[PDB]
């Protein structure tokens, strides 16, 4: 057959987090917003080993079939999910989980606290390193 | 020009179909007969395409049949409204199309079907069966001819109301076992016509009643069981089980000298689709004689049962049940999901029914199995062992299975922590079995929970 | 023509199966509204594994009579079938030997799966004991739930099998395609951050459900 030698693309790039999670995602175009599944899986950031781009990528589980994929840029700060502490929810301009750029709102929980804690701090590291690669 | 859109109902564009099914329902609207006569006229030639023709006939049959009871009888009373000469016309082309196609599901065998449902009870299709049996029994037919042929009269049989063809049901018989005989050269005939039996079993009761003519369905029955052809094999596997459902009080003549053999070389055949009927059968057995059991025990009551002719064929036959079983429960692989239908899971269903079912006869036979194959080297063996074990806990009386504390807990323990996951996976099934029967089994429930939250954490 | 797509088809019956099956692996979510199917609508999926890309041209057929519309039409040059019954429901499984003649009288030995939705909602209908169809006519079974992703990708995992011709086949991870970056006018963005906070205050009423 065709199946050659099947490559997943991650190499050339450090994976810097990976954990599992389940994550959300908003449904802007239908006529009410609320939140609609996407998938269980592990969510891993990539950072590419020269170009310095750091990108987001989780798949599915027991189908391994991608359900976010997109970059990391600095405009993505502010907004957290405060109210809760199981829960974190960002905006992203181009997804291409469908090999179509979309925009798309996202939410992710972790199990409680911790997962999420660590998350969102590597996270705000990945975005600080992101600005400061940009800044020069 | 029906050509153009029954073509493009083959095309994934929602258009396209969308525009298809409209013009359809525009035109059967319009003019029903006229878009008969069209259909089968687009039918009957066979210069058209392979899809023209397979949607023109399903569009026939959708236009006479109907899930629901009162659709469908609507439709024939619709049909029967329709004018004498095209009804007469669209018949004859329907006939005529017999034998004209070269792919093996005939189409036009639904259309035959449909129009005899419809027309059969009130005798308007007088030369339809006479026509049908001399087509199957010429010998210048062609092999098409004979598959379409026997197709039709195997739906007429399983469709129509059994008692609207009893007068022909001895030719009906007549030509489908001719198709199923030896001598027939062509595999793909002998599988048609082994599915039209299979199809018109419910229809043959008053056959099955004479002896002569059930002994001769018998006979060639398991004639056909022994064909080199697989499909045949398996046809004729599954043609024994509906018997063996139907007419169990008929079988006494038969089981022992024909059936046994039969069904004992399946079960031990490398052919998953013939072991998994060989399997099949004696579990519809068991099955059977389980409601039969119940049927005894329900009317102990009554005085005398209506209908209890069971003569424990599982029983007498569980010594050699067992070993093949046993047997067939090692064949297995790491990579295959447990949860896939191959002869294990079937063999563990049809001991865990043996054990039910004959109750505190099954551990003779099944115990020397589990004490030699309990720790033999083979991850497999141990499997089977665990797996047989773990079946025959349920029917037996527990105090006869008093022996489990002595030396099977020490054992399933070890083999909870087996390096072999799928051993280890089955000796949790066994366990939390054993969670279940150990309520039972306890002298006092001194020691029940503790041991069964040790057990649902081991 | 790289690739090899399959003309699935589901049948089930009405209501109680397909529409969320298939919707759960072509996006990812629940339906809990019952919008019944007004025709034949056809998703393409796409599923990765070893031996290479494999797609179904998944056919859903509706389950009500009246919304039937070409019954068995759909059925022609299918390659693979699945037949669904909900097992909260006995009459589902009653049915399951009609829609397995209508799939063989017009398709010719395709490979079929029997499977039972809705098995995570408790109080089952329909005893695993009480399955005995599938041993009748050597058909695959399996126990699927939609809401709980339960072996919801055990029947195309079979079905690949079957149809490849290799029964070591696995799921494989997709490839993943670095996405184009682009950038708008800061309008759309500030609109994007007034439905940010609109999402992050709806939120919470999504983790009180779960
Ligand atoms: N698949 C699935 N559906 C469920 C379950 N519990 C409730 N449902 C509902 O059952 C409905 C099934 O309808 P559906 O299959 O889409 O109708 P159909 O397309 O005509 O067959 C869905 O709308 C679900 O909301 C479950 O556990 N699994
Ligand atoms: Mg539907």
């Amino acid at each position: 057959p065709d199946e050659q030698e099947i490559a997943t693309l991650e190499e050339d790039e450090e994976e810097l987090f990976c954990n599992r999670a389940k994550l959300f995602r908003f449904a802007s175009e239908n006529d009410l917003p609320e939140w609609k599944e996407r998938g269980t899986g592990d969510v891993k950031l990539l950072k590419h080993k020269e170009k310095g781009a750091i990108r987001l990528l989780m798949r599915r589980d027991k189908t391994l079939k991608i359900c976010a994929n997109h970059y990391i840029t600095p405009m993505m700060e502010l907004k957290p999910n405060a109210g809760s502490d199981r829960a974190w929810v960002w905006n992203t301009h181009a997804d291409f989980a469908d090999e179509c750029p979309k925009p798309e709102l996202l939410a992710i929980r972790f199990l409680n606290a911790e997962n999420a804690q660590k998350f969102k701090t590597k996270f705000e590291e990945c975005r600080k390193e992101i600005e400061e690669r940009e800044k020069k | 020009e029906l050509i153009t859109i029954l073509e493009k109902t083959v095309s994934p564009d929602r258009l396209e179909l969308e525009a298809a099914q409209k013009f359809l329902e525009r035109a059967a609207v319009e003019n029903l007969p006229t878009f008969l006569v069209e259909l089968s006229r687009v039918l009957a030639n066979p210069g058209n395409s392979q899809v023209a023709r397979v949607a023109a006939g399903l569009q026939i049959k959708n236009s006479l049949t109907s899930k629901d009871p009162d659709i469908k009888a609507q439709y024939q009373q619709r049909w029967l409204a329709i004018d004498a000469n095209a009804r007469r016309e669209v018949k004859n082309y329907v006939l005529q199309t017999l034998g004209t196609e070269t792919y093996r599901p005939s189409s036009a065998s639904q259309c035959v079907a449909g129009i005899a449902c419809a027309e059969i009870p009130v005798n308007q299709w007088p030369e339809l069966i006479p026509q049908l049996v001399a087509n199957v029994t010429n010998p210048n037919s062609t092999e098409h001819m004979k598959e379409s042929t026997l197709e039709a009269i195997g739906y007429i049989c399983q469709d129509i109301d059994p008692e609207q063809l009893q007068d022909k049901s001895n030719e009906i018989l007549t030509a489908i076992i001719q198709g199923m005989r030896k001598e027939e050269p062509s595999n793909n005939v002998k599988l048609a016509a082994t599915n039209a039996l299979l199809n018109s079993l419910e229809f043959t009761k008053a056959n099955f009643d004479k002896e002569s003519e059930r002994h001769f369905i018998m006979q060639v029955v398991c004639e056909a069981t022994q064909c080199p052809d697989t499909r045949v094999r398996v046809a004729a596997l599954q043609n024994l089980v509906k018997i063996m459902s139907l007419y169990y009080q008929y079988m006494e003549t038969y089981m022992g000298p024909a059936l046994f053999a039969i069904t004992i070389e399946a079960m031990k055949s490398d052919i998953d689709e013939v072991a998994l009927q060989g399997i099949e059968f004696w579990s519809n057995v068991c099955d059977e004689e389980m409601d039969l059991a119940i049927e005894a025990s329900e009317a102990a009551e009554q005085g005398r049962p209506p209908e209890h002719t069971s003569k424990f064929y599982a029983k007498g036959a569980l010594q050699y049940l067992v070993p093949i079983l046993t047997q067939t429960l090692t064949k297995q692989d790491e990579n295959d999901d447990d949860d896939d239908w191959n002869p294990c899971k079937a063999a563990g269903v049809c001991l865990m029914l043996l054990a039910t079912c004959c109750e505190d006869d099954i551990v003779p036979h099944v115990l020397p199995f589990i004490k030699e194959h309990i720790k033999n080297p083979d991850w497999r063996y141990r499997d089977a062992a665990v797996m047989a074990f773990g079946c025959i806990l349920e029917g037996p009386e527990p105090s006869q299975l008093k022996p489990l504390v002595i030396q099977a807990m020490p054992t399933l323990i070890e083999l909870m922590k087996d390096p072999s996951v799928v051993v280890r996976d089955t000796a949790a099934w066994t366990v939390g079995r054993i969670c279940e029967l150990l309520p039972e089994a306890a002298i006092n429930d001194v020691y029940l929970a503790p041991l069964l939250q040790c057990l649902i954490e081991g | 023509a790289a690739q090899v797509q399959f003309k699935l088809v589901l049948v089930g019956d009405g209501g109680t199966g397909k529409t969320t099956f298939v919707k759960r692996h072509l996006t990812g979510e629940f339906e809990k509204k019952y919008v019944a199917t007004l025709g034949v609508e056809v998703h393409p999926l796409v599923f990765h594994t070893n031996r290479g890309p494999i797609k179904f041209n998944v056919w859903d057929t509706a389950g009500q009579e009246k919304f039937g519309g070409l019954r068995d039409g759909y059925y022609i040059q299918a390659q693979c079938a699945i037949i669904m019954f909900d097992v909260t429901s006995r009459v589902t499984y009653k049915n399951v030997p009609n829609w397995h003649r209508d799939l063989v009288r017009v398709c010719e030995n395709i490979p079929i799966v029997l499977c039972g939705n809705k098995v995570d909602i408790k109080d089952r209908k329909v005893k695993a004991k009480s399955i005995v169809f599938h041993r009748k006519k050597n058909l695959q079974y399996y126990d699927i739930s939609a809401k709980s992703n339960y072996n919801f990708e055990k029947p195309f995992l079979w079905l690949a099998r079957k149809l490849i011709g290799d029964p070591n086949l696995e799921f494989v991870a997709m490839p993943a395609l670095a996405p184009p970056e682009v950038v708008m006018d800061p309008a759309l963005a500030a609109q994007y951050e007034h439905d940010l906070e609109v999402a992050q205050t709806t939120a919470l009423p999504d983790e009180d459900a779960a």
